[PDB]
RNA sequence: AUGUAUUAAGGAGAGUAUAACUUAAUUUAUGUUUAUGAUAGAGGUUAUCAACAUAUGAACUCUUAGAGAAAUUACUUAAUAAACGAAGUGAAUUGAAAUAUCUUAUUAACUUCAGGAAAAGAAAUCAAACGAGAUUCUAUGAUUAGUGUGAACGAAAAUAGAGCAGCCUAUUAAAAUAAGUAAAAUGGCUUUAAAGCUGUUUGAAUAUUGUGGG
RNA sequence: UAGAUGUGCAUAGUUAAACCGAUCAUUAAAAUAAUGAAUAGUGUCUAAAGUUAGACCCGAAGCCUGGUGA
RNA sequence: CAGUCGCGUAAGCGGGGCAUAGGAUCACAAGAUACAAAAAGGAAAGAUCUUGGAUUUUUGGAAAAGCUACGCUAGGGAUAA
């Protein structure tokens, strides 16, 4: 009658329960379903244990190694950011930063060590757009500049994402300069926003470094390069000829 | 500082710990000026990375 | 139809002076029995206070000292007396203080909350009134009880009598199941009137409501300002990309 | 059982209006409100027919001067439990299907010292090329990195919450900025090989104008 | 008023591993030459479970530490 | 299938022996791979491939001698007088 004692969850979402050791004609009663007076009915046996054989793990050992130094990239596809685009959930109008793909959902909720651009979908991808991750594939590239729109890596750790999402740190797809010419300039920039921002980190290690300062991933540092220098901080193009 | 009579150097009298929490709290009251040299200063810290660099 | 009127009657009166019109994501879900029980079932275990304990072997008092030697003495060997076989031992599987809450999504519980509002309005049994829902106790009796003049006795029984003759007129009271207040905050009159007259109906606070008291008494008395805050609340499940709500069709004949 | 608040030495013996508590064992006073309280009588043993608040007399013996067979002696205005804290010392049952390394375990326990709490504490700290900013408690990070033949053991950064406080002129009275020290070899502890603790034998430097530790 | 904020899982696979990437790995150069691996998750409730804890219940002889007793 | 060598006029044969009787991991040692490199440049210590030394003979792989009639506990009558 009452609304409240007519409630009920689906008859389906209810299973029986097995109260064990409760008589012989609930089929559970007098054993519990162990047996007969075994180590299993007695006490417990380890897990890992597998009679006294040597498990394969010995007699053929762990291969390799879990590397804890790669970076976790959060991998974004063409296919992906043209579904966005086209939504009205990504302005292509102005620049792709991170800040806006995070906030934007098409790469989830987690942010992770950096975005990879790949390239699932080039062959529909006609949009011109102005994106900006940390890594991108040779077909994304291709892909982005085929549709006539601008692509730039720029280096990014887990910690400069969070402050690009939270707004303590303004982007910026340009390496930090180096003299004594450009203190005046740099230091007026930042007294005339009147709040405080952390600057986004550059790379410091030889690989890391290596990867921005290539033109094939569109990286922000091949500017230092000159046409005929290698990315490589130690190799060099051997000159061809008789000598 | 060192001390005339004895040759030893005086510990500042604010460590690196709380000269970076005088300047983080005179940046957000807009007295950052005010302070002296200090190598936490926000634009000591920037100079001396641009200028000099990696 | 996407929307669905909700009318605003004076309270006293009960004259219909204000229409409003919300989704029928709101008040016209279908009835979902399972849903709600959910809902019902998960406020519940919120309130269980859960601290129910006993003592096992490992608690009870004394000392683990062996009772009697392991055998020569014709008995049944025993071990410490704090066993549970033994007469003042600890219980095995006994009760523990521990947390009997459950878990429920807030889109669920959103749901749930919009499916008991639609349960009453679909019944006729979600009546909305304008903002100052109080009870009009007589000016008189108003006036002697602030001078002071009548005495606790006295002041309790009239608004005990009031409350109830009032209730029966409107076929509120205990008869007609029960009423239940909903306003936003606390008012002196109704409060006070259903703290000494509590068979007739009772009042809450918007803050205190939950969905199984929107399924207890006969009828759900809301303020037109309290239903849309309550609406405005629990619509986790709707508001993710409005609809109506609180859009007023018909002003007041100001 | 949990939470909140307050407090920070505990017991015994014998005696006594058998609700009344210390040989005074039911002391003597003050103020306010007293049925609209608080939350126009009878009744001093035929008693305490008054609650709140503030004061006040009395309060024995032992633990507890010495001594002794505690509650005695002999003297005298003799007087401080447990638990919790820190350091020192430090197992075994157990698990590994035996068992030594390991695990159990910087555990239990014992000793010393200390207070209502104690301890710790304002970076010779962490991070990584951006920055954070003392200590303490809880959760996540984490059946992770890592160690170990195994069985198993097991962080930190960071995050969230509880609290938040900085200083040397320390709100209680301290430094002329630290040499047998840092560090090394060797024997051990801890441990990831670093850092940290340490017996023995040896043994530095002077500040970002790049001195010292990591 | 506005802004930011708070574990995690999934969204792309591949290899010892990174680079790489709808492709990746082996082929000491590479190359459809060959072989393997590609498409809905997430939260809650009910119930049954694996793991660690006393772990379904009762039961040793013994080992260690601190105390007691001539 | 790729690589590149031998024999053969050629077709073709060849990834030891007419067939059936030689144990891993771990650690260690020697070569290659260019994977990662705990701030960074190197390195150390690791990872992958090839290879070597075993009555690991209780040979799916513990570094291991006895007495008890002074004996004890849990069990079996699943094996005795
Ligand atoms: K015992
Ligand atoms: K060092
Ligand atoms: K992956
Ligand atoms: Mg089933
Ligand atoms: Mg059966
Ligand atoms: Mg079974
Ligand atoms: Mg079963
Ligand atoms: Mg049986
Ligand atoms: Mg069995
Ligand atoms: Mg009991
Ligand atoms: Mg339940
Ligand atoms: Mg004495
Ligand atoms: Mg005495
Ligand atoms: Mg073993
Ligand atoms: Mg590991
Ligand atoms: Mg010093
Ligand atoms: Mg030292
Ligand atoms: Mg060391
Ligand atoms: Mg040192
Ligand atoms: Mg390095
Ligand atoms: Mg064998
Ligand atoms: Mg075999
Ligand atoms: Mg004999």
């Amino acid at each position: 009658a009452s609304i409240l004692a007519s409630l009920s969850d689906n008859r389906g979402a209810y299973h029986k329960r097995i109260r064990k050791g409760r008589g012989p004609s609930s089929g559970y009663g007098k054993t519990a379903g162990r047996g007969t007076k075994g180590q299993k009915a007695h006490g417990h046996v380890k897990p890992w244990f597998q009679g006294g054989q040597t498990p394969l793990i010995v007699s053929h050992g762990r291969k390799g190694f879990v590397n804890q130094f790669a970076a976790d990239m959060s991998e974004l596809n063409l296919e992906k950011l043209q579904e966005w685009i086209e939504a009205g959930r990504i302005d292509p109008t102005k620049p792709i930063t991170p800040k806006e793909i995070i906030k934007s959902g098409i790469i989830g909720s987690s942010i992770k060590d950096g975005i990879k651009l790949l390239g699932r979908g080039k062959e529909s991808f006609k949009i011109p757009v102005t994106i900006t991750v940390s890594r991108a594939s040779a077909s994304a590239i291709e892909a982005i500049e085929a549709a006539g729109g601008k692509i730039v890596t720029r280096f990014y750790t887990k910690e400069s994402l969070k402050r690009l999402v939270e707004g303590k740190s303004l982007h910026t797809d340009k390496p930090l300069p180096v003299g004594k010419e450009h203190v005046e300039e740099i230091l007026a920039q930042a007294r005339s926003l009147k709040k405080k921002y952390y600057r986004l980190p550059d790379p410091t290690s030889r690989w890391d470094i290596e990867y921005y300062r290539d033109p094939a991933h569109r990286g922000y540092l091949s500017h230092q390069l000159a046409p005929g220098e290698s990315p490589s901080l130690y190799f060099k193009v051997p000159t061809g000829g008789e000598k | 500082t060192k001390h005339p009579i004895t040759g030893k150097w005086h510990n500042p009298k604010y460590s690196l710990r709380r000269q970076a929490e005088l300047v983080k709290l005179a940046q957000e009251h807009g007295v950052e000026e005010l302070l002296p040299f200090t190598r936490k200063l926000n634009e000591e810290k920037l100079r001396k990375r641009v200028e000099l660099g990696l | 139809i996407t929307n669905v009127p909700v009318t605003v009657y004076s309270f006293p009166e009960l004259e219909p002076r204000s229409l409003e019109s919300y989704s029928a994501r709101h008040l016209h879900l279908p009835l979902r029995r399972d849903i709600l029980h959910l809902a019902v079932i998960y406020e519940g275990d919120s309130t269980r206070r859960g601290m129910a304990s006993t003592k096992t072997r490992y608690e009870v008092h004394g000392s683990h000292k062996k009772m009697s030697p392991q055998k020569g003495t014709g008995n049944a060997r025993r071990g410490t007396r704090q066993s549970p076989l033994m007469k003042g031992g600890g219980k095995t599987f006994g009760p523990k203080p521990r947390d009997f809450s459950t878990k429920l999504n807030k889109k669920v519980y959103d749901l749930a909350w919009r499916t008991a509002l639609s349960y009453r309005y679909k019944r006729g049994e979600l009546i909305v009134t304008e903002d100052g829902l109080d009870l009009p106790l007589p000016n008189d009796f108003l006036w002697l009880a602030g001078g002071g003049k009548l005495s606790r006795e006295l002041e309790d029984g009239y608004v005990r009598k009031w409350v109830h003759e009032f209730m029966t007129s409107l076929n509120w009271g205990k008869e007609a199941g029960r009423t239940t207040f909903i306003t936003g905050d606390k008012r002196p009159n109704l409060f006070t009137g259903f703290e000494l007259a509590g068979a007739e109906g009772r009042a809450l606070e918007l803050w205190d409501v939950d969905v199984k008291d929107l399924l207890e008494t006969g009828r759900i008395v809301i303020e037109r300002s309290a239903l849309k805050e309550m609406i405005e609340d629990h619509q986790s499940d709707l508001v993710t990309r409005g609809p109506n709500l609180g859009e007023v069709l018909v002003r007041a004949p100001r």
